């Protein structure tokens, strides 16, 4: 019994340094996916395994001028290792010279976003429709008003001294009853009375209807949002940045994509400024994160859902997969372990296995938790959110009457 | 009551009287940025406009109301407003009036027999209101234009309280003339 | 040299020029345009041949040999099957299969949701049960706080014309009677503001309602599907599909399994058009569990009913087949790569799927539009009519026979 | 001198035969924009013409079998021509065996569609928002609601022969002023009265409201409807149909195209049924004419504005030029006359010459005329012919009130 | 060989790589990429080569020589001009041009009609001045018609009070009186029935004033710019622009150049870089025109501010040209109808201005946004209200003076 | 007037009765196209459609109101319509109204000494209204389903006549127990 080499890489979740990994040793000094795959298939296959990470730290490049294969395709090739469980991209140039087993997990490209907030509509958004100075010069004008009726209906001791009811009080009381389409005990009976209510009328009647339409406008328009549900939705629209890793295979997929979609994309890319790019997948991310919905990542499907299952969960991946791919097992060319080890993948394929596996490393530790993700009512009927304000104002002015009627009973009683 | 209505009446004018003189040649309106600063701070008003930060600070600039623009003396509408609000004649108007109806009710004291005089007093105080409150509108249309933030200062609120003291001396005046002409019938 | 295929659309489907053309141009599909840029990099001749045997693949449980279109491969029939073949154990120890040219997964199939039929009391749904629940307590309550008011501190209103009072207000009709207290009148006041917010609420989120249609699927995943049992699902009679949620160890699919089995009527059928079928008619209470491709296949063909919704269950490709011990090995398993990376059989998925799309591909084809109400749409409120008129009648000739004795 | 042969065709409006033919003889014998395109080529290069149409009645094509040029090009490898003043469309398969001057006209492939009628609103279009079962069964619910209201009033001698105001009469009255949000003199003092009068009032509300909001809902659809003005918005919908005339180099065109889009709606077109194509362009013209605007054909722009002015001018030209040509004079090869042609219709062109017998032979004898054509209000204010009905109606009440006064005066007088 | 060929985007820009890279990758345009494919089929060897001289050819009143570009080819500079020169009479007698590569016409641009400043008297808006106008006349009509039922046939009002209830009708407001007569009674409910049509109407219709914005150009055409006087229009002061106008015969160019010269101030400019300010800054009231292709490619560039509206005046072309006598001058002539029929030329076209296009080609690229209604939207019915007090306290003193006497 | 207020009763009550009898059993309510005919026109009904023209002409079926769906007993609301548009209950339950009112009124000419008699014809006849326009609303929210075009017959209009003949009869019989009771008091 000849132990093989493994050959991992520290990448997350596929391999991870345990939480205090210097007092333990060997292959317990790990954890991950890829860790408990590795023991599926040594249990399957029959052999004992000694894990390792690579010096260099990366997957696999073609050294061009050199002429040699970098990383964990390196080891593979010059005999400093036997497997590699990491996650290796399906290629053309790495299945020339070392052979893969059939793929563990299929994946591709996918858009990141900023997750929509809960967007807690406030209190006193009721309001919103017609603005601070609109609202200030209503009560301003029924002021004017209810003062104005006041005046021309009590300075003229003709009808004064024998008579009108139109006190100040009641001028008041006429008006904001006015204001609100509900009709008053009282009605002006002179010209100048009369041409007061009027145009006063007139003024309730286009404010309101303002209102009524502005609002059915907002309402309107934030129902017909229609949130980004593909690549074409970016395509067709500039108005939300986005970009990819400039280090990576993606922009060697874009730069090279022959489809009018995503010609289009790469078209936009290099144009924009300052820089759609980003250096590191962190970096998109908190990008993303403070761009407030402004910038949509590009990423493989599997980081995009293992990063929407970490604490801060302000991410989603949104849409369906732009590619396909798929990340296997290598092993060298001619070696006796190829049909054990692919045979064995294919048998935790159709049983479970693997998708246990990313169900438990995914979201069984999810800080965020999933319950059912991404969920909601989708429903535009108006909640008691949208309109507090109004019943707080209902409750206020009915605490102050109540204290006003026991000031009048003090008044009039002593 | 007891005659002293007068007293709150004539106090009323020369103080609403003052915080609308004050508030027209105080230049603290506006709140906002305008490019003019090195855009940057401003504490504006209703003649000149004036930095706050920067190497410009407090230097004072009067405001244009005219940029070279097609619309001078072209849009009817908008020219109108940009004469009014260049000449702040509705403002000024509301101090005149109740400069005019503080003297009336001063000469009421005096002239006691007569009652006609505080019903022009307390129109006046009343059309103090109206010029006051249309003096607003044209400063707060005149200002927008086509995400910027503005605030409005403590000069803006000395006017306001201009209005709703000028309202109330209107009623007490003309309460005063209903109680005057009962005692004459 | 021997193409092994499967009659299955948009693989292999028949051209219509069928008789007066023969051979590889008979022939039409996915898999028909994929053969020729294999052997253009391989450089092999091709005929393009059917299976003469409608399976597939499989080992008897007696007899122990293969069937359909890969017992052609092992006995040397054939060298190679460009065709719709999954990938699995049982079809590897036998036969060396290529890297999966198109991945896979089972899927949800479900109709279009249509606008529903509009329901009574449908008038309410402008504004949530949280909101005229709490509209009626603030009737109560200001009509109580204007009773007490006008009792406790008078200058008739009664707690009677004080629910009047409030009620007129909020329907913007004339009161008889006002208040002529100023604690009278500051409830008055905040209650007539709070109406005039509720009603323009009211009628501008119904414009919304009416003005643009937003149609939400009731589900999005299988989790929403197992939960939930109003809506049904099946699988076909005999297919890996109900084996894979046999063998299941998740939770969430061995729930799905006690449904499946324990189904009154079945939900099982003997052939997809049953199930597509059954998902045309149940008006979205069935729910078609099958492959990724034939959903979405299905969706862009007339009449254009369905659509897949949620991620795919599991994970599964094609693969392209070659006998133990073949030339052709190692070639396709380096074309079908060459044309991965370069984007081909995504153009061809394109081609074949949405490309030559009868539904527009999108729901711009689709535009908006109105209708003017109908009856149904406010038949609530003429039942609230008629049911208030024969309570009117009713509690008059209680007083009667009460003011008689 | 010799007279030089001109070869004409008698596609409308380049080259016509004249209202009465028959007694007239030589090139007076018709008329066109190609005549007298001739007619000046003739006066600048200083030749003497006689004009002729093909016997065949074509413009050019490549036997393939025979090998044989056919019409006027053959008319011109052949001899029997000198020249072609008809519309040849430029093409490399002619340009190889003849000389082309420069073009005379440009012109492409565009858009033609049936003209939106003036879409006269209707009389009594304001009940569009509810149906007339609605309206009706609202009728019949107020003379319910009126009659219950009279009975609970008006049944208890403890309370009538004391009272209720609420007669029949008055009660029609009551609903009716419910009904308009408008308030009358009387309301209810019963619990059963007040009970009806309640649920009336939330009738009310939501009738009016449901009637605002669905008319809102009406004006803001016809307001968002795009029109079509390019062949991106056909390739994208596919409510409206679209064909073109199969026999020519139109769909020779389609069929060849490279480009996404034309590419798409060539792929729409062939699947479609019954037949998008139509035999000929006249039946395509009367196709669309019929349609009601759910078909658009795909013309040459010069027939599609030739048809723009000829009653009955239910037509329209949308959209730009999908391609760019140029009609063209041919001459044969080696020809002295190619120099003189080539800068006789440049100097034409820079000259307005071209475009005033254009102006001239497709406006000038405009049947429909043109008036600006195409300019509209583009208000979307509501106009007196929406609400012309309500007016309609006050007026008959107001006739009808008139002339029950006189009926009441005559009955109380005697 | 000589690509002779001018410096005008996208025909010709240098590149970033100006001084890395040499000779033909240091230039980039449209003519750029065409110079490949002529070369391609003829299979000549070319180098790209800039024309010394800025102008493109003429020849001058007295010394009677060509500069610029043409020059270079009728002496023996060069042999071939890959560049956007325009066929003209002169330039043929002396060359030999090619058939034209892409066709051209005069066109006018204007800056793209933004959301206009909200006017006083704004709220209107949704109701043309016919209904306004019928509105007062049927409240007259009706305030008459009450009168005289009610005083021919009685059972107070009176004109007065008629006038008053009809008001108070039309704003939903409360009666102090209602009529007690037949006849008074149908009068008051069909002015009921009217205003509950009329009120829902204007606010109906505000709310798709609000909720869509549908901006309409000023013109379309060039009748309406030669018609109308409040929009100006100019060109470059030397150009064919110019002399077009000058020499044309139409009526309706011929009106335009009795605009141009009497000017004031002047339409025209040095350059078209002014032309472009001059309608970016005049704010809809300046039409530059000049050729479809500046305009359609600075329509897609930022700041993205402007449109190419109406169709065409005039119709020419750009060619290649060749000396007079040059091999070379069959095949380019054969060559571009053949990428012309192909539709290469129209895959440059798209690609050098509406692909890499800054504003995203299509107004899907922009969304709808509302705005809370500011004082200005509504500062008319303020200014109204604030005029009719005014009114009502000079109408009483009016009245107190006489009745005082 | 006159005493022959009761003769318009009771002949209101039998005409109104006939026309809501003849309207139920007559089906000539909708004319539409249903697919049943070869879809084709017919003259349906509260209970069974007649194709009118091909083949099948002047051979009435019953109506189903129940072809086979997921809705059967599944939806509360619309299972519920479809048991009372079946049963046709409420235009049935207006007739037997009128017919009790008429029976009422009949048997008030005779015993015309009480006068509670007439408020129950009188209910009688108001509450068959309610029934009434109960049982069109019914049947037209029934009839519709998810541009088709359908009319309406005649016997629909005999059951409007009987809601209006109704609620005057009901007006009537009021107004005849009013002045009974002034008589007696
Ligand atoms: O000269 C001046 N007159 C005025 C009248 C009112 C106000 C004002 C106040 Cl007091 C509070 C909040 C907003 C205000 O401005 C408003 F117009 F109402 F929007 C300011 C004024 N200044
Ligand atoms: C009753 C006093 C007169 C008031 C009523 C005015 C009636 C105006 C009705 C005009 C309707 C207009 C119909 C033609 C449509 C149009 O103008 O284009």
């Amino acid at each position: 019994n000849r132990t093989y080499i493994v050959t991992t890489i520290l990448e997350d979740p596929y391999v991870m340094l345990k939480k205090n990994a210097n007092q333990f040793e060997g292959n317990d000094r790990y954890e991950g996916y890829c860790v408990e795959l590795a023991a599926e298939i040594a249990k399957h296959v029959g052999y004992s395994y000694r894990l390792e990470i690579v010096s260099d730290g990366k997957y696999g490049a073609r050294d061009p001028d050199t002429k040699a294969w970098n990383g964990m395709v390196g080891e593979l090739v010059y005999g400093r290792a036997d497997v590699a469980v990491a996650p290796l991209t399906i290629t053309l140039v790495r299945e020339e010279v070392i052979d893969f087993s059939k793929p563990f997990m299929s994946l591709g490209i996918s858009i990141m976003i900023k997750k929509p907030q809960k967007s807690k509509p406030g209190v006193f958004s009721f309001l919103d429709p017609l603005a601070y100075e609109i609202w200030m010069c209503i009560v301003f004008a029924y002021i004017g008003v209810s003062v104005v009726l006041f005046l021309v209906s009590r300075f003229s001791p003709y009808e004064w001294h024998s008579s009108n009811e139109f006190g100040i009080f009641n001028s008041l009381w006429f008006s904001l009853g006015a204001f609100m389409q509900q009709g008053c005990d009282i009605s002006p009976r002179s010209l100048s009375g009369r041409i007061v209510g009027g145009v006063w009328w007139f003024f309730t009647l286009i404010i309101i209807s303002s209102y009524t339409a502005n609002l059915a406008a907002f309402l309107t328009v934030e129902r017909m949002v229609s949130p980004i549900e593909s690549a074409e939705d970016l395509a067709k629209q500039t108005e939300i940045a986005y970009g990819t890793l400039e280090a990576g295979s993606t922009k060697e997929f874009f730069r090279r994509s022959k489809i009018a979609v995503f010609e289009k994309m790469w078209t936009y890319m290099k144009s924009a400024e300052p820089s759609v790019f980003v250096r590191t997948t962190e970096e998109g991310m908190i990008r993303v994160r403070k761009s407030k919905g402004k910038y949509a990542y590009l990423l493989e499907s599997t980081m995009n859902e293992y990063i929407e299952q970490r604490k801060p969960c302000d991410t989603m991946k949104v849409g369906g997969n732009l590619d396909s791919k798929g990340y296997g097992i290598a092993t060298p060319k001619g070696s006796a372990l190829r049909g054990p080890v692919n045979l064995a993948v294919l048998k935790l394929s159709e049983q479970g296995v693997l998708d246990k596996l990313k169900s438990k490393w995914w979201y069984d530790k999810g800080e965020c938790g999933s319950k059912d993700s991404g969920s909601k009512d989708k429903t535009s009927a108006l909640s008691l959110s949208n309109v507090a304000g109004v019943f707080y104002i209902l409750i206020g002015g009915l605490g102050l009457a109540m204290l006003v009627a026991l000031i009048e009973f003090c008044y009039k009683s002593r | 009551e007891k005659g002293v209505q007068v007293l709150l009446t004539t106090i009323g004018a020369f103080a609403a009287f003052g915080l609308m003189t004050i508030a027209i040649s105080t230049d603290y309106w506006l709140y906002t940025r305008a490019l003019i600063c090195n855009g940057g701070l401003t504490h504006s008003g209703l003649w000149r406009i004036c930095c706050l930060e920067g190497l410009k600070r407090g230097v004072c600039v009067k405001i244009n109301h005219f940029p070279e623009d097609t619309d001078y003396d072209h849009d009817s509408a908008e020219y109108l407003l940009r004469v009014v609000r260049a000449s702040s004649i509705f403002p000024i108007l509301s101090a005149i009036l109740l400069l005019l109806g503080g003297v009336c009710v001063a000469a009421s004291r005096v002239y006691k027999s007569k009652r006609n005089i505080i019903l022009g007093a307390g129109i006046l105080f009343v059309a103090a209101g109206l010029s006051n409150i249309i003096g607003v509108i044209v400063y707060i249309s005149a200002n927008a234009g086509e995400k910027n933030h503005y605030s409005y200062g403590w000069s803006f609120y000395f006017g306001g309280l201009s209005f709703i003291l000028a309202e109330v001396i209107g009623v007490l005046a003309v309460n005063i003339y209903i109680e005057r002409s009962r005692e004459a019938h | 040299v021997v193409v092994t295929t499967i009659l299955e659309s948009p693989y292999v489907m028949m051209k219509k020029n069928h008789e007066m053309l023969e051979g590889n141009e008979r022939y039409e599909g996915y898999c028909v345009d994929l053969a020729a840029e294999i052997a253009k990099h391989c450089g092999f001749k091709y005929k393009l041949t059917i299976v003469g045997d409608g399976k597939y693949g499989a080992r008897d449980a007696d007899t122990k040999i293969w069937n359909g279109m890969v017992g052609e491969l092992v006995y040397g029939k054939a060298d190679i099957a460009i065709a719709p073949l999954t990938i699995t154990l049982v079809r590897e120890e036998v036969i060396d299969f290529s890297k999966p040219f198109m991945s896979l997964g089972i899927s949800i199939m479900i109709k279009k949701p249509q606008k529903s039929k509009p329901g009574v009391f449908s008038f309410l749904d402008p504004l949530a049960y949280e909101i005229w629940m709490c509209i009626v307590f603030a009737y109560i309550g200001v009509s109580v706080v204007l009773f007490l008011v006008s009792r406790f501190s008078p200058y008739e209103f009664g707690i009677f014309n004080s629910l009047w009072f409030s009620l007129g207000a909020f329907m913007r009709q004339g009161c008889d009677i006002s208040p002529r207290s100023l604690s009278g009148r500051i409830v008055g006041g905040v209650w007539w503001f709070f109406t005039l917010i509720i009603i323009s609420s009211y009628t501008a989120n119904l414009a919304a309602f009416l003005t643009v249609e937003r149609m939400v699927s009731p589900i999005e995943s299988a989790e929403d599907l197992s939960k939930q049992t109003e809506i049904a699902y099946g699988t076909l009679d005999s297919g890996s599909t109900k084996e894979f949620f046999r063998r299941s160890k998740i939770a969430v699919f061995d729930k799905m399994w006690t449904y499946m089995r324990s189904a009154e009527p079945s939900v099982f059928v003997r052939t997809t058009a049953e199930g597509v079928a059954r998902v045309r008619k149940s008006k979205g209470k069935y729910a078609y569990l099958l492959e990724s491709t034939m959903n979405e296949y299905i969706e862009q063909r007339k009449p254009c009913d369905t659509m897949k919704v949620g991620g795919n269950l599991d994970s599964k490709g094609y693969g392209i087949a070659t006998p133990k011990g073949s030339s052709l090995g190692t070639p396709v398993n380096l074309a079908v790569l060459k044309l991965s990376e370069q984007g081909v059989l995504d153009k061809l998925k394109n081609k074949w799927w949405y490309d030559k799309g009868e539904c527009g591909a999108k729901d711009s084809g689709s535009k908006e539009k109105t209708s003017a109400l109908s009856l149904s749409n406010v038949a609530g409120v003429f039942y609230i009519l008629v049911g208030g008129l024969g309570l009117a009648m009713l509690v008059a000739l209680i007083e009667f026979c009460y003011k008689s004795r």
